[PDB]
């Protein structure tokens, strides 16, 4: 049985405030007894700006019922700061929420604020947890963006060691080994190998990168992720497509292809590569013809787009 | 028929 | 010939290459679901016994939305997003061509105005319970454009009075790098930028100090794939800005729309350019194969989702326009399958007939307000050829009255406003004019399954009907 807060000794001194959405409001929600009661007292708590333990406990009650209540989360963190609570304890609480909440903006940002304030000298323990967090959902957009922020933030403070980066790349490589179609992992690899300020860019670092990309494509020729990464790579570093063409040509029918079972030809992205190759050689006529084949046969869903590319040649 | 996992806020 | 029907194309699974993964397991499973539903359903383009009729069940969807009464307790998970529940409803009803009576509209207006804080901005609920937030602010302003008017009880009057406060709220949200927090102590990403720019444009509260770095924050969101990530990180003005995640359908919509809104601002070397051709490419690459109903997906190697018909499909004409301008800088068939997309909506995205109504993520998912709104928003973009017409913008410049307008906003910093009245008025004209520069190309209409499937025309970037956008923005720029 639920005990109304009006009958609670700890709250006897608080006069609750009713929700004010006017008369006959639209989209009204049938709140539970618990939820309404808690908000009734929160309205009073926040109105008087009381920073207390009971206020803190109340915020946990509320956010558990509605993990997306940004107002309550904002008030909670101001309580953590004001009461000088153990942010480590709160971090362990967030590990329970991260289990079933999954895709709440408010949970994730709350975790971000915690780690910003705590500002640990070595974020390795948090990095690990994030990795483990990704097992149930390897493509959680919130999580990946958070990992990006964690490494970017703490590297700006100079707390990401070369050993840390190195193990991260190992972990990323393992993610792509388990599912090479994980576009989130590809995106992370781009950060580690290309976009991050401290990325190693040498005339031999490029060698290794092409080797990795090509082998990835040869393992899974119809993987859109690998193809996009390949084009973004050549484009970013202003590399010519022509020299690497021999490794792609076979898919239009440095590591080379084998051919793997269940691999229908031609691969539309390989044709795009070939077409753009012709453009690179100023052979607009030969480019148009492959663009026309994409539009007419090999990628008809984008008939109009490939028709646009074919005209872009003329 | 499960609910869709589309949060935008 | 450039927008082939799904039924006129060979349905074949995504090839495995003999290397199975978790991704491929879900893809195949989803392929079977959509593929079978299409088989059960009659081809919308034909003139079949025992097969389901794919016609747009408009009356079912209207009734799904009627649930203006009360929502089940399980909606508490959106107690902080009530303005979205309002927007999804009143906008869908606008697209479905169903009018609200004046009494019901007044309720909508009154409800939203109770979400308005005197300090500035709308919250996800009553002001005495929730703090202002850029998202509910967008959803509320847009909803007031749809359900409100210019009478003493229309709501527009109240917005006009709140202009200075809303602006001051916007400034408190502003970070130095050009990003915005969605609320006090809130997260930072292009969602906030989008929602803020939309409202600032409509309410005539745009200033130089408001826009500083805002453009750089968005450009830096573009990834190697061509789409845009949620946010960009500034390494300490900043040495360099790096994208923080995958190119995403929603964030790409927010990025394209934000950047587009900025292009009409009379600032020098503003806004920082994006790669229009790469954005277009990523956009068209996200449309599913025939076997998956030709619906849009939001990320590479993930599943198609009805809600992306708007986020991805609705960004197409914005990207297409940016590409057009790109080619004119140096110096036509449709850019995506407008037919297939409609088919996905009619066949796969609609709830099974004779049930609860509403549209959905995909087969196997429950319908909801959100997917109802975004499925129909995308359907609109596909049915109607939308274009930003320079001749129309020029026509708007010619009729613009700079002598009429609401009082200028008071900037936070002394020099935060426009250099002078001339610069400000030329800025007001450009922003207003371009905001009304979207037209439906006559003869460009394509209505799969017959004219009874037709819904109304939504505006790219803003996503409200042109007939709402015009009277509304005209009110705040006093161009009525
Ligand atoms: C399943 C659908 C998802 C996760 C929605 C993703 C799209 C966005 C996030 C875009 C949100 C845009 C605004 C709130 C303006
Ligand atoms: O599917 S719709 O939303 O277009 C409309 C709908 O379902 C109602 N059909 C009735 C029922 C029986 C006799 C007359 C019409
Ligand atoms: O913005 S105003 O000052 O006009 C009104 C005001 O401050 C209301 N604050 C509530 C109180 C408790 C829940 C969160 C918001
Ligand atoms: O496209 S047209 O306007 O030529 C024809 C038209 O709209 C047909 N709609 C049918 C008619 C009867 C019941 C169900 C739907
Ligand atoms: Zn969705």
């Amino acid at each position: 049985t639920y005990i109304p807060m009006s009958q609670r000794r700890s709250w006897a001194d608080v006069k609750p405030i009713m929700q004010d959405d006017g008369p006959n409001p639209v989209v009204p929600i049938m709140y539970s007894e618990e939820y309404k009661d808690a908000m009734d007292y929160f309205r009073a708590i926040a109105a008087k700006e009381e920073k207390s333990e009971r206020a803190l406990e109340l915020t946990e009650i509320i956010v558990r019922m509605n993990p997306a209540h940004y107002t309550v989360w904002q008030y909670r963190f101001s309580l953590l700061t004001s009461l000088n609570k153990s942010l480590e304890d709160e971090l362990r609480l967030m590990n329970e929420f991260a289990v079933q909440n999954l895709k709440s903006y408010q949970v994730w940002h709350h975790r971000l604020l915690l780690l910003d304030r705590i500002s640990p000298q070595d974020p390795v323990s948090e990095i690990e947890y994030i990795h483990g967090s990704l097992l149930p959902d390897p493509k959680n957009y919130h999580t990946w963006a958070y990992l990006h922020w964690l490494y970017s933030h703490f590297s700006t403070l100079g707390r990401i060691s070369e050993a840390q980066w190195g193990s991260e790349l190992d972990w990323c490589n393992e993610m792509l080994r388990v599912d090479g179609r994980n576009n989130s992992a590809w995106g992370w690899r781009w950060y580690l190998r290309v976009s991050r300020p401290g990325a190693e860019t040498s005339s031999r670092s490029l060698q290794d990168e092409l080797i990795y990309i090509l082998k990835s494509i040869h393992l899974i020729p119809h993987n859109v992720s690998a193809w996009n990464y390949l084009r973004g790579f050549l484009k970013h570093f202003s590399l010519p497509l022509v020299p690497i063409l021999p490794a792609i040509l076979p898919y239009t029918a440095f590591p080379m292809p084998s051919l793997p079972e269940d691999t229908p030809l031609p691969v539309p992205l390989a044709l795009e590569y070939l077409a753009d190759s012709f453009i690179e050689q100023n052979r607009v006529d030969d480019a148009a013809k492959v663009f026309e084949k994409l539009s007419s046969e090999y990628d008809q869903m984008r008939a109009g787009y490939w028709e646009f590319r074919r005209r872009e040649c003329a | 028929p499960t609910a869709s996992a589309c949060n935008i806020q | 010939e450039f927008t082939p029907s799904v039924y006129s194309l060979v349905s074949k699974p995504l090839p495995s290459n003999s290397r199975p993964s978790a991704t491929l397991d879900e893809q195949a499973e989803t392929e079977d679901l959509i593929s079978q539903l299409f088989d059960l359903t009659a081809d919308p383009n034909a003139l079949e016994h025992g097969k389901r009729y794919s016609g747009l069940r408009k009356q079912e969807h209207t009734q799904f939305l009627a649930s203006f009464f009360q929502l089940p307790g399980k909606f508490v998970s959106l107690d902080a997003s009530r303005p979205w529940l309002v927007f999804w409803t009143v906008h869908s009803l606008d697209l479905l061509g169903v009018a609200l009576d004046q009494g019901t509209k007044d309720r909508v207006v009154s409800t939203l105005l109770h979400f308005l804080s005197p300090k500035g901005g709308f919250g996800g609920g009553p002001a005495n319970s929730q703090i202002p937030h850029l998202l509910p602010t967008y959803a509320s302003v847009c909803s007031l454009a749809i359900a409100g008017n210019d009478s003493s009880t229309g709501g527009w009057k109240d917005l006009a009075a709140a202009r200075q406060s809303i602006y001051e709220f916007f400034m408190r949200c502003k970070r130095p790098d050009g990003g915005f927090v969605v609320c006090e102590g809130g997260e930072v990403d292009v969602r906030g930028t989008y929602c803020l720019l939309v409202v600032a444009t409509l309410l005539d509260i745009i200033t130089p100090e408001l826009l500083h770095n805002v453009d750089k924050f968005v450009s830096a969101c573009q990834t190697y794939e061509g789409g845009f990530a949620c946010a960009s990180f500034p390494f300490p003005e900043p040495s360099c800005r790096v994208s923080m995640a995958e190119a995403h359908g929603g964030y790409t919509s927010c990025s394209l729309n934000s950047h587009f809104l900025l292009t009409s601002v009379p600032l020098p070397s503003f806004p920082l350019s994006i790669d229009a051709n790469a954005a277009l490419r990523w956009t068209v690459l996200q449309q599913g194969e025939p076997i998956e109903g030709g619906g849009f997906r939001g990320r590479t190697n993930k599943l198609v989702d009805g809600c992306y018909s708007w986020w991805v499909g609705g960004g197409a004409p914005v990207a297409e326009e940016l590409v057009r301008r790109e080619k004119s800088r140096k110096v036509i068939p449709p850019i995506f399958n407008r037919v297939a997309l409609q088919e996905f909506t009619l066949v796969a995205a609609q709830q099974d007939p004779g049930s609860t109504g509403g549209l959905r993520d995909k087969p196997g998912k429950r319908p909801d307000q959100y997917h109802t709104c975004n499925n129909l928003s995308g359907l609109s973009i596909a049915q109607h050829k939308m274009s930003h017409s320079p001749s129309t913008v020029s026509s708007n410049r010619l009729k613009f009255d700079a002598s009429k307008g609401l009082p200028a906003v008071k900037p936070v910093a002394p020099g935060g406003g426009w250099k002078n009245e001339d610069e400000r008025q030329n800025a007001r004209r450009e922003i207003w004019a371009n905001a009304l520069g979207w037209i439906e190309e006559e003869g460009g209409e394509i209505i799969v399954g017959g004219k009874d499937n037709r819904i109304n025309t939504t505006t790219p970037v803003f996503n409200i009907l042109g007939l709402r956008l015009k009277p509304f923005i005209n009110y705040f720029y006093c161009q009525e």
